[PDB]
RNA sequence: CAAGGAACUCUGCAAAUUAACCCCGUAAGUUAGCGAGAAGGGGUGCUUAUGUAAAAGUAAGCCGCAGUGAAGAACGAGGGG
RNA sequence: AGCGAAAUUCCUAGUCGGGUAAAUUCCGUCCCGCUUGAAUGGUGUAACCAUCUCUUGACUGUCUCGGCUAUAGACUCGGUG
RNA sequence: ACCUCGAUGUCGACUCAUCUCAUCCUCGAGCUGAAGCAGGUUCGAAGGGUUCGGCUGUUCGCCGAUUAAAGAGAUACGUGAGUUGGGUUCAAACCGUCGUGAGACAGGUUGGUCCCUAUCUAUUGUGCCCGUAGGAAGAUUGAAGAGUGUUGCUUCUAGUACGAGAGGACCGAAGCGAGGACACCUCUUAUGCUCCAGUUGUAGCGCCAGCUGCACCGCUGGGUAGUAACGUGUCUAUUAGAUAAACGCUGAAAGCAUCUAAGUGUGAAACUAUCUCAAAGAUUAAUCUUCCCAUUUCGCAAGAAAGUAAGAGCCGUCAAAGACGAUGACGUUGAUAGGUUACAGGUGUAAGCAUAGUGAUAUGUUGAGCUGAGUAAUACUAAUUGCUCGAGGACU
């Protein structure tokens, strides 16, 4: 259970290339002028109209 | 499994829980995992619908959920919460609280969520 | 689409035992029990304590014990089954809801009929 | 099911106590055994009043079983014992004096010199 | 053929006593009196089938293409529409009973979906022995055995295409076949039948007229509870 | 893990039965020190009263399905070499 | 002498018996023992054995026969790698 | 001794096996020194099947037991990046031997450490990018496939035939199997680590009480949702086509006859179909139909701004799904999960209370309480108030 020879670049990224990736979430924030990733909370301490966090 | 790791089990998380439960009694604001928030808000909401009978029993039930703290102990909270707190919810059915979806750790990236809740 | 699950009651009330006599899992009972070798029911009684005695309907099941000839008779029955006609005789006691040990116990040893 | 090099008694009395199964006959890998299945056993337990050594092998069916088997109608027929009965190679059986009253998922089976031979059948 | 259908809901399974004093066992099946949706011809669209319709819905709340044709054809909206080949002898748009496709005794056959499993090993998958305990296997204790296929550049050296291995378990459309019809309740839309049926309850099944047994039907009397007083 | 029970194997390795106390008892051999926890068994919780300083222990009552109530304890027996 | 098919007997799957439903191993017997053989002593020896090894009581997922609960992963994230 | 010694795991066991049929048995047939019965002989004939227990590393061997059989060969004496390791194969010790002795002994006596992390290829399951040629939506189809395609018994038939006498049919019917396989939980198990119960003591909970840890999750026993078989159902048919052997018919040669030559058939568990599944990336890209869709105006003509409305995605509430992918559900216009509820359900009368006992408890309060998961309702909370893609048929 072991490698016999080493690679070519080409096909090492072409298994990478179907290991291929995906993006963030994304609503908008204006309860503070944000776009935060979907279903969250937004960059000012508010998760839609309060702030359910606090500054930092 | 070679004596290394026994990761997590159902008594260390059911200890976790009531510790957890005792803390947010404490204060009413929790940042922990969703998955573990949400799973104690059932028996929270189990007791809060339950508490309100306010009887005897009642305390000697709801003695198996609290420990020593910093700020608050059985007989402290026990008795704030019994005195003021249980009516104002006593009208609606269930849902009583609140986890919201903060930002992920540092320590982990991993999906921090606040239970909370206001009357 | 609506499962309601009712239903399984809704036609399980057509084989029914209306009355269906109280006893416990220990308690002392008979039963008449139907004899159509291919002919003319007749009636041998197996009497004997209930020995478990589970209820949710048609399954509706129970063990009853005799001990003949040094002889262990140990048969389960479903509570809701046609040609079995119930008799509760004499009450026993027991406050656990599942137990084995008198199926291997000997004599001398009965419960009170439930004061 | 029950099978090979499993003893069990000798539920009829011949002078035998205890015998155990050597091969069940018949169908290959058939590799049980059920009440009113005649297979040959080896006795291990023998006394001189009656008529058999131990090591003889002989044909004999079970009709008890501690596992018990279901009745046809549903009644969950069960034992707290697993007994055998030796039969000479037809319905009639070896012994005679009934310990207990045998089974009744036999009788379509033959067997009913035993199933007369007892005041009930259980 | 006359291949009578129905779809159905696993909806509960029991036990129950017949004539002959003999325990049935019953799989209850929530079925409504369903509708065809479409109806072809071996020479309208090359083969003579039916596609049904069924678990019948509010209009919007299916896709626009599908709710546009139930109106285009002006039939039930119906979240479910599955064809069987072999019969078109049903009008279009036929809002049926099945007490008319299937009486109450007779044989049919079962075709539900099973468990999905998830993946599964070969002693469940295939069905297979597990190891022995003694005289060291190791870790290695349940395992494929000898897989050798071919030593040498002269015996096969590869591996069979389309070989039996485990993978997602269960989870494919699978029958069960000449299970007796028990009785019917049009009043609750509902049906029992016999057997031990592949799928989950909330899932609907189909029943196809037997392959063995449809001319086999027989019924012997449900035996009530006897005693009542 | 129901149900058997070693069928496994080259073979019971494993694996389990065994264990504490009080008390009973133990074969043949044997060279007389053993064998011998040989073999093989019973009681065991509490309330009372009794036991004495302490208790082994006694009797009564109680209670359980059951009381080294969980920790922790030898598993035999014979054969030959 | 002795013991003898043996930790050492080709024949040999010698013999007899036990053992064994049924036993190329075993125990006891019978001995033309290929070269057994009395100070690498003979031939036994009570005990005892992390000694061999036979039978055999419990005991058993060893087995049939397959499988369930909990986790360690493996599987997912994110890092390190 | 070819060819690898700068290296080819080779015996047996177990497994997976599989494959050739010069087939054991299950299908048929033919012929008989084939009364029946039981045979023999010969073939068609691989669809499937063809056991266990003891003796020895050891199959082979023997046995004891049979059953439709326990078939024979083939794969590096297939099969250790599949497992042991029993032994002949480690040094180690000894015995019969031999050597003069160390030593050697297909002579024995006692045992003596199996590496793998998969690069590919194969292959399984399956996700995606793109295709299938306006977009979106379903429905298909079946190129090409896969399987299953085993059998015994009970009863009659019928002591009937046959024979003579015993004995004992031919054929068919029905059942019952075994096994063997797909499935299911009502049983029944076992599990059911947040259901419940007793529950030991020790450290806890100012004290009784009442609960907690800890000890397997302390033990013990139940037990819901579910899991899983040892549980139950189904399944083993039936059919057509091609037929093998075989039997034909007509009818030759060879005035005949001759199943062949022409003509016409019949005839096997084997074959094709009948059953199931799965399938058009089947680039073979197929097919049916559905919805949508055409907003002035640039280009070797497409859109420079209206970019679906048809839908899809992302996010989420999630579960039957589920390694993840993904499949499915739906997201407020919401019942998705939870909570709330009511019940089920089983653990099986709670605590507390008063009575009694001296108390170990019983008493009645009490089917009481409880209930991880069921059922079914309740917008009470979260399923976001969003973003992304997503229209103009270029051309026959």
């Amino acid at each position: 259970a072991v490698q016999q020879r080493r690679s070519s670049k080409h096909r090492r990224d072409k298994r990478r290339s179907h290991d291929a990736l995906t993006a963030q979430a994304l609503s908008v924030c204006q309860k503070c002028g944000k776009k935060k990733l979907f279903h969250r909370v937004c960059s000012c301490g508010m998760y839609g109209d309060l702030r359910v966090k606090k500054a930092y | 499994s070679y004596i290394n790791k026994p990761g997590k089990t159902s008594a260390w998380r059911v200890m976790t829980v009531r510790q957890q439960v005792s803390a947010v009694l404490a204060y009413g604001k929790i940042e922990t995992t969703l998955k573990k928030a949400k799973n104690t808000q059932k028996r929270l909401d189990k007791l809060i619908t339950l508490a309100k009978v306010d009887n005897f029993n009642n305390r000697r039930q709801v003695k198996k959920w609290l420990l020593n703290t910093n700020l608050f102990d059985v007989d402290q909270l026990m008795d704030h919460l019994f005195s003021k707190v249980a009516p104002k919810y006593e009208k609606t059915p269930g849902g009583y609280s609140r986890v919201l979806k903060l930002g992920p750790r540092r320590g982990d990236a991993t999906e921090m969520a606040i239970l909370q809740l206001t009357d | 689409k609506i499962n309601k699950q009712a239903l399984i009651d809704l036609v399980e009330q057509k084989q029914l035992k209306a009355y269906v006599p109280e006893f416990s899992a220990g308690d002392e009972v008979n039963v008449a029990i139907k004899l159509k070798e291919k002919e003319k029911v007749r009636i041998q009684n197996f009497t004997g304590t209930v020995l478990r005695r589970r209820g949710k309907g048609i399954s509706e099941t129970f063990i009853v014990r005799k001990t003949t000839d040094g002889i262990p008779i140990e048969k389960n029955f479903q509570i809701h089954n046609p040609n079995i006609s119930i008799e509760l005789k004499r009450r026993g006691k027991v406050r656990r809801a599942y137990i084995s040990y008198m199926r291997e116990r000997s004599g001398k040893a009965a419960k009170i009929k439930e004061r | 099911m029950v099978s090979f090099m499993t003893r069990l008694n000798v539920a009829d009395n011949t002078g035998a106590k205890q015998v155990g199964i050597i091969k069940v006959l018949g169908s290959t890998r058939k590799r049980y055994a059920f009440l009113g299945d005649v297979v040959v056993v080896s006795v291990k337990d023998a006394i001189p009043s009656g008529m058999v050594k131990k090591g003889q092998v002989l044909r004999a069916v079970i009709v008890r079983t501690k596992k018990g088997q279901q009745r046809k109608d549903g009644t969950h027929l069960k034992f707290d014992d697993n007994a055998c009965v030796l039969i000479k190679e037809d319905k009639s059986p070896r012994g005679t004096r009934i310990f207990g009253p045998v089974a009744r998922e036999l009788r379509e089976r033959g067997y009913n010199k035993i199933l007369s031979l007892a005041v009930e059948v259980v | 053929m006359e291949i009578r259908g129905i779809f159905g809901v696993k909806v509960g399974m029991s036990q129950v006593f017949t004539t002959n004093n003999e325990r049935l066992p019953i799989t209850v099946i929530y079925c409504e009196p369903n509708q065809v949706a479409g109806v072809k011809t071996e020479a309208k669209d090359k083969y003579s089938a039916t596609l049904l319709s069924f678990d019948t819905v509010e209009n919007k709340k299916l896709n626009k293409p599908q709710q546009g044709f139930f109106e285009k054809n002006n039939l039930k909206p119906t979240k479910h529409l599955q064809e069987i080949r072999n019969m078109t002898g049903f009008e279009m748009g036929q809002q049926i009973t099945p007490q008319n496709l299937f009486q109450v005794g007779e044989y049919v056959d079962v075709s539900a979906i099973s468990k999905g499993r998830g993946f599964t090993g070969a002693i469940k998958r295939w069905n297979f022995k597990i190891g022995p305990l003694g005289h060291g296997a190791g870790y290695p204790h349940r395992f494929q055995g000898s897989v050798q296929a071919g030593r040498g550049g002269a015996s096969a050296q590869r591996v069979f295409k389309g070989k039996k291995m485990s993978g997602h378990y269960g989870h494919e459309k699978v029958t069960v076949q000449n299970l007796r019809i028990v009785g019917f309740d049009e009043a609750n839309m509902l049906v029992l039948v016999s057997g031990a049926i592949a799928g989950p309850e909330g899932g609907v099944v189909l029943i196809r007229t037997a392959k063995k047994k449809p001319g086999v039907v027989k019924p012997i009397e449900l035996a009530v509870q006897t005693e009542k007083a």
